[PDB]
């Protein structure tokens, strides 16, 4: 998965600037901090875990 | 009382437990002290001891020189500039006028970093290498530690409970010369002053002026 | 609140404690056959 | 003491010829597709590699599968060569080494018209191989064929290798016409017999991996006209975009939708 | 498991050829690790090992009371003049002296001179009682200088003697751990100039661009 | 007899007390152990096995200190950093670490993966070297030899003995210069091939004792 | 504003830790159990009359 939105062709983005479409990305989020903030998040309305 | 079992120890009072079965109190400065075992095998202590009875001895010459040209300098016997230091005494063979004793030009006068460095390759490698081969033109005893013969004029080691007595008090003063110049190398990293005028300092305010304030002088900065 | 919120944080760890390491105590041997 | 052993520890030495030797050597078909007593009876098990696969019955006696098999050693281990060789001075040139003449099936055309070719001990400095063509030819063509005149008369000049330092003629006797070792062997890989009995294995076993990919190599450059490695590259760059079945559409597919 | 001939050794599968042969699992942390012959004479094995230990031990402590003060200030409601480890010194020398949790009423050292001399005492009793082997009026005759035990163990945690083998390998790996990590706190306060939990909290923020090679090695020639 | 026996060189020319334990059994015995460091039998042989490791390591390293720097200064290739104390920090640079500064060779990109690969390389390398492997086991330690000594230079027992002298020999020679060349990089800040040229451009000015030995105490290099 | 708030509500925090102070509630509760727990561990399968060996546990 992460080869391919990263070296073919990439992956559907509907957040991409200039309209939603097929983007490659180059800057995965592979911080812990961002990593670990989804696993432990609540469940609930606004939180929504992951 | 610095021989024997009954010998003094670096504990005191309280060294019964703490002295190696192989330290029996049978040479000069035997205090019972090698808690890293370093002294086990026979022959590694023979040889640490030489070296600190030498390190002792240079010590000793260093000690005393480190604060001669000072003392000489401070009453006014003699002029040394920046010299007088002892920290500072090697970049006066670069000073224009030359490395001159007592600050009199017509003493030895060097100029040449080479010269005073070679002369001494050559009269400390002969000196040294005779005292490693234990034998010279100059008449000596059997021991390389002690020599005596030529390096003892007067005959203050003929007597022979003296001279264990007095091999006592030159490693005890040795020892105090070396814990002290270890002490003058490292206020002069710290300090960066003479050792006299680090002790002047203390004695002006022996609360303020001591170790704890170059405490945070080497705090690392990010 | 947040003393209430470190207190129900405390208790609510206690019986989770409880309940993880209890059954992590040979449970699977608490049974009455051989 | 011994010159061999393990790569993993103590006791991490594990060769085990019945793999690849004796009755329950491994088959180019399965267990439940293949039975071992449908094999040809002269397959059995005492050559490197034999997986029990010849179909249309080609080797039919023990002459004829030895003979066979000096052909399949020597064409094994050229095609490793050539496998290293045609695709190594590419890959060098696309990324930015200069070597003229990268793709092996046009090196041939860089020394024409007096063209010169540049070796790359590729550690190390770069050459510009003064060599001229009529001159390759020449040296290149007298080297191999005193080389396989050696090889076919089995007996050779007297000279040095580092592992058998100086030898005479006589080494030349008694050497296999297919693993002669001696001057061959220097680091002397082959004096265990379990290693050296595994490493046959692996040789063929490379080699035919070898001689399929220069066969796929050959193909390839008739297809796509490029390079291995400008094929692999770009492959690995765009893999639905770029392979056989699009180079064969030859056309910009339109939209279905 | 960690006595004897079968005893786990430090280079893995090929820690066979080196292990020495006076190193043979009598003692625990023996993990045949004496590449440079240091303790090849049975009485300087013997000291060498009284220091591991004590090094140890001071580490465990070391390494703890380094890093907790740090970790208090930035995880709880306490305020230190110092939290940093290679500051804490210097606190000594603020207006308000020493106070310990940043308390005005606790401690409240204002003397350098003082505490120096208080420990001196204090250690230097302390120290001599090991070192000797008896405490005062004969504290601790007869006791394991390394291990003593009765007073020093008053949880009992080690009366069973098959218990106190295993422990013992427990302490001496926390032990060598704890020296290991306290290297890295000399360091990493020299080369990074800030303290262990920064540096931690730094490496977690984004470990690519936050770690030694991306810093701060380029500096070091 | 000339390079080993009681006829042996000695460290200090005429004036020769070798130690007893020193009998001119082992290369390079000049008889130099006045610390008696290696009185013991155990310990000396594997203070042995350390300064062959040493050496070799040392005269790789003192070929490999200066050969990128000799090709910079004569023009012959071009490197991110030639001076060996600045080489690692080759692999921080825009387009990484490209070996003889040609982009078509080695092009490593991540400290990571120089680490890793070496720590996997360089240990089973070392392993292998301890305990034996696929090279062979049962070898000498220091001088193993087969597929070491492809070419059977050390064949003739005589050779060997005389040719192990000759590796200690130039390996101690270059110990020495790694020290010299950390030493003057640490106070010069210059590479080693470049301070040399200093020395021959200006002997009598450039020297360390008028250059910098003024300038080690109260006053900055 | 009139009141105060924790205001930590739909803010996405690890396990809901608004403050340092939730963190040692509950590591040091968990450690506490886990204290207990680790020095009977040995005791409870005493008596299931095996050792731990690799082949202990329920197993059909
Ligand atoms: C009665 C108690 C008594 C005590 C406690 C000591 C203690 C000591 N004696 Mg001793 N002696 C004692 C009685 C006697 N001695 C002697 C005769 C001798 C001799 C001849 C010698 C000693 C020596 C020593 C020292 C051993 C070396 C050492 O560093 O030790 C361990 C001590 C420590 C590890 C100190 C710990 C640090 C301390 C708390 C200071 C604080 C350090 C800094 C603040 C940290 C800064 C960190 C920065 C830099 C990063 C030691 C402190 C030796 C010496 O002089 O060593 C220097 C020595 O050669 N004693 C006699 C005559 C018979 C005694 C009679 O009672
Ligand atoms: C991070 C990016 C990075 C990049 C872009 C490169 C790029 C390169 N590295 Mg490098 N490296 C990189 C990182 C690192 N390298 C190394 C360690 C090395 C070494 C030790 C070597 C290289 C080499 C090379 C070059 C090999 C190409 C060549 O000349 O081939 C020429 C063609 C060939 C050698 C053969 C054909 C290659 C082609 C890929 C064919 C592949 C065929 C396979 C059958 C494919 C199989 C696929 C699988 C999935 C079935 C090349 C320019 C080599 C070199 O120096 O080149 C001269 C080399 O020997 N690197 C490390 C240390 C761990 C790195 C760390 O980051
Ligand atoms: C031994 C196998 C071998 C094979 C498979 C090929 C294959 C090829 N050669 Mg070649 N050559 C081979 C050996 C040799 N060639 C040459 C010298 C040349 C030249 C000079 C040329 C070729 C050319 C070619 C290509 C066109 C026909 C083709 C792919 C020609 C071509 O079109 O290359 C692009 C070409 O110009 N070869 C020499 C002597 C140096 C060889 C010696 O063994
Ligand atoms: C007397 C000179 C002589 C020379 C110069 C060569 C040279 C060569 N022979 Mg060769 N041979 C010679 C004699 C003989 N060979 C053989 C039997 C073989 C075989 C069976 C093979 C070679 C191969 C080779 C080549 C690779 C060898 C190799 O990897 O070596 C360095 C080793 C490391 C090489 C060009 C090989 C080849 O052509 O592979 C493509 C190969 O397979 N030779 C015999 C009979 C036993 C010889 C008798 O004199
Ligand atoms: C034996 C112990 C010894 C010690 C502890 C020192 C210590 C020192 N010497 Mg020194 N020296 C020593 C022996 C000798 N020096 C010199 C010749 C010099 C010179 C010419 C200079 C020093 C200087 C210095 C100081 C600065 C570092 C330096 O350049 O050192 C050099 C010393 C040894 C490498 C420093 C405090 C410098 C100084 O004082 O400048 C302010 C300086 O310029 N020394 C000679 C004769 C060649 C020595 C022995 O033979
Ligand atoms: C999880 C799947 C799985 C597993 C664990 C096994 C396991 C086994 N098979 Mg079996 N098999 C499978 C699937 C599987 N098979 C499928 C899908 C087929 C149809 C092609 C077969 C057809 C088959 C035959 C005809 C035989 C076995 C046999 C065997 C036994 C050993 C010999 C062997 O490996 O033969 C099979 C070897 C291969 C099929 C070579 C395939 C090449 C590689 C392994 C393919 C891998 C591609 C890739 C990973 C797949 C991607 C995932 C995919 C789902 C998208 C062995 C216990 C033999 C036996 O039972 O002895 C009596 C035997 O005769 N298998
Ligand atoms: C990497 C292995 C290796 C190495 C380093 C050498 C090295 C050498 N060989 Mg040798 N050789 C080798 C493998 C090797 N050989 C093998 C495997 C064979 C068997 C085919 C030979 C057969 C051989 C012969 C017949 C001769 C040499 C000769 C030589 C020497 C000069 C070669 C020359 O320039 O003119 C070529 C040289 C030192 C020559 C020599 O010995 O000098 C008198 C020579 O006569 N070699
Ligand atoms: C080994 C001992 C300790 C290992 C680290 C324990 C966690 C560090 C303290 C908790 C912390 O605040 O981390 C802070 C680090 C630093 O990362 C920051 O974290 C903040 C709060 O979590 C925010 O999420 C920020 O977005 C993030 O940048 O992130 C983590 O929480 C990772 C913790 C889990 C991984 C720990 C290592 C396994
Ligand atoms: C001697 C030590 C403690 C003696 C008993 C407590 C005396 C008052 C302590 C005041 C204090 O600073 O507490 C420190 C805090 C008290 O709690 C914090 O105190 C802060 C002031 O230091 C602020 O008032 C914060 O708001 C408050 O949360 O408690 C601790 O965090 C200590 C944790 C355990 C430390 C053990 C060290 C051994
Ligand atoms: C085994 C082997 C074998 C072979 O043969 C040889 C060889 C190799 C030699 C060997 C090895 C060895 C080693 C590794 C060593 C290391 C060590 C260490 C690191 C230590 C530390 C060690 C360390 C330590 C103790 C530490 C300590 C600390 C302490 C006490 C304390 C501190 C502190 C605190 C709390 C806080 C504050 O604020 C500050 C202070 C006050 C400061």
């Amino acid at each position: 998965l992460v080869w391919k939105a990263m070296y073919f062709g990439g992956i559907y983005d509907t957040w991409a600037p200039g309209g939603g479409d097929v983007r490659i990305i180059t800057n995965p989020t592979v911080s812990p901090g961002v990593i670990f903030g989804y696993l432990f998040r609540s469940p609930f309305g606004g939180d929504g875990w992951i | 009382e610095f021989y024997g079992p009954d010998r003094a120890k670096w504990l005191g009072p309280f060294s019964e437990g703490s002295v190696p079965s192989y330290l029996k109190g049978e040479f000069p400065g035997d205090y019972g002290w090698d808690t890293a075992g370093l002294s086990a095998d026979p022959e590694t202590f023979a040889r640490y001891r030489e070296i600190e009875v030498i390190h002792a001895r240079w010590a000793m010459l260093g000690a005393l020189g480190c604060l001669t040209p000072e003392l000489l300098q401070n009453n006014g016997a003699a002029d040394f500039g920046e010299a007088a230091v002892w920290f500072k005494a090697g970049a006066s063979i670069f000073n224009e006028d030359g490395l001159n004793y007592l600050g009199n030009p017509s003493l030895i006068h060097a100029q040449s970093i080479v010269a005073v460095l070679l002369t001494q390759l050559v009269i400390m490698g002969a000196a040294e290498a005779y005292r490693y081969s234990g034998e010279g033109p100059v008449e000596t005893s059997g021991d390389s530690l002690y020599p005596g013969g030529f390096f003892d004029p007067l005959g203050l080691a003929d007597d022979p409970d003296t001279l264990a007595e007095l091999k006592v008090k030159e490693i005890k003063n040795g020892r105090l010369a070396m814990f002290s110049m270890f002490g003058f190398f490292v206020q002069g990293l710290v300090t960066g002053k003479s050792p006299l005028e680090n002790l002047a300092d203390h004695l002006a305010e022996p609360s303020v002026n001591n170790g704890f304030a170059s405490a945070t002088k080497f705090l690392p900065l990010p | 609140m947040l003393t209430l919120k470190i207190f129900v944080y405390t208790v609510v760890t206690f019986f989770v404690s409880l309940f993880i390491f209890g059954f992590l105590s040979n449970d699977p041997g608490r049974n009455p056959g051989q | 003491v011994s010159r061999s052993g393990g790569w993993l520890g103590s006791d991490s030495q594990n060769i085990n010829l019945d793999k690849w030797y004796g009755p329950d050597r491994v088959l180019y078909l399965p267990g439940g597709l293949l039975a071992r007593d449908e094999i040809n009876p002269v397959l059995n098990g005492t050559l490197p590699g034999d997986y029990g696969y010849d179909p249309l019955g080609l080797a039919k006696d023990a002459e004829t599968l030895a003979k066979y098999r000096a052909n399949e050693l020597l064409h094994a281990r050229w095609a490793m060569l050539a496998a290293a060789g045609a695709i190594i001075p590419e890959g060098l040139a696309a990324n930015g080494a200069d070597v003229k003449g990268a793709t092996w099936f046009e090196t041939g055309a860089a020394m024409l018209n007096g063209g010169t070719l540049n070796w790359f001990a590729v550690p190390f400095v770069n050459f510009n191989n003064p060599l001229p063509l009529f001159a390759v030819v020449a040296i290149n063509v007298a080297l191999m064929a005193a080389a396989e005149n050696y090889r076919r008369t089995e007996d050779g000049p007297a000279g040095y290798a580092p592992g058998v330092g100086k030898f005479d003629e006589s080494v030349y006797s008694n050497m296999d016409n297919l693993y002669p070792g001696g001057p061959f062997d220097p680091l002397g890989l082959a004096d265990d017999p379990e290693v050296l009995a595994e490493l046959k294995v692996k040789e063929i076993k490379n080699g035919r991996l070898a001689m399929v990919s220069f066969l796929g190599f050959a193909v390839q450059a008739a297809v796509t006209g490029e390079g291995p490695y400008a094929n692999w590259s770009k492959h690995v760059a765009d893999p639905f975009g770029y392979n056989l079945l699009t180079i064969l559409s030859s056309e910009d597919r339109a939209a279905v939708l | 498991v960690w006595y004897g001939p079968d005893r786990p050794k430090f280079l893995g599968p090929f820690s066979d050829g080196l292990v020495p042969a006076y190193l043979t699992g009598e003692f625990p942390g023996d993990y045949g690790w004496d590449t440079s012959g240091l303790s090849a004479d049975p009485e300087t094995f013997k000291k060498y090992r009284t220091i591991e230990v004590i090094h140890a031990r001071w580490a465990m402590l070391g390494a703890l009371g380094c890093i907790f003060p740090e970790v208090l200030e930035k995880y709880s409601g306490v305020q230190f003049g110092e939290a940093v480890w290679f500051k804490a010194g210097a606190q000594i020398f603020a207006d308000g002296g020493l106070n310990y949790l940043g308390n005005s009423g606790l401690v409240h050292a204002q003397s350098i001179v003082a505490t120096l001399v208080v420990q001196v005492l204090l250690m230097g009793a302390v120290e001599i009682y090991r070192a000797n082997g008896e405490g005062p009026n004969g504290f601790g005759e007869g006791q394991d200088t390394l291990y003593p035990g009765g007073a020093f163990d008053p949880l009992g945690l080690a009366d069973d003697p098959d218990t106190l083998a295993e422990l013992k390998v427990k302490e001496i790996k926390n032990g060598r751990l704890a020296m290991l990590s306290m290297l890295g706190f000399f360091v990493q306060a020299i080369v990074t100039g800030k303290g262990p939990l920064d540096n931690l909290l730094q490496h977690l923020e984004e470990p690519g661009e936050f770690n030694f090679y991306a810093l701060y090695a380029n500096s070091l020639a | 007899v000339e390079w080993y026996g009681p006829n042996r060189p000695q460290f200090l020319g005429p004036f020769s007390n070798p130690p007893s334990y020193l009998k001119g059994e082992f290369p390079g015995d000049y008889g130099w152990d006045t610390a008696g460091l290696s009185a013991d039998p155990e310990t000396f042989a594997r203070y042995r096995e350390l300064e062959v490791i040493h050496a070799r390591w040392a005269m790789l390293g003192a070929l490999g200190c200066v050969t990128p720097e000799l090709l910079q200064r004569n023009g012959v290739a071009n490197f991110g950093e030639a001076v060996w104390f600045k080489a690692g920090a080759q692999i921080f640079q825009e387009g990484g670490l490209d070996y003889l500064g040609n982009p078509s060779l080695i092009h490593a990109q991540s400290i990571v993966a120089i680490l890793l690969t070496q720590l996997v390389l360089m240990g089973l390398i070392e392993g292998y070297r301890v305990n034996g492997g696929p090279a062979g086991e049962g070898l000498d330690a220091l001088y193993p030899g087969e597929a070491f000594d492809p070419l059977g230079l050390a064949d003739d027992p005589d050779t060997f003995a005389e040719l192990k002298v000759k590796e200690l020999k130039n390996g101690r020679l270059a110990m020495v210069s790694m020290l010299g060349f950390g030493v003057q990089g640490l106070i010069t800040r210059k590479g080693p091939i470049e301070n040399l040229a200093d020395h021959l451009a200006a002997p009598d000015a450039t020297n360390f004792w008028v250059d910098y030995a003024p300038k080690s105490a109260g006053i900055g290099y | 504003l009139v009141d105060d708030r924790l205001a930590g509500e739909g803010t996405g925090k690890i396990l809901g830790i608004n403050d340092p102070s939730l963190f040692w509630a509950i590591t040091i509760v968990f450690t506490i159990v886990w204290g207990v727990f680790y020095v009977s561990t040995r005791e409870i399968d005493a008596a299931s009359d095996r050792e731990n060996d690799d082949d202990f546990g329920l197993t059909l």
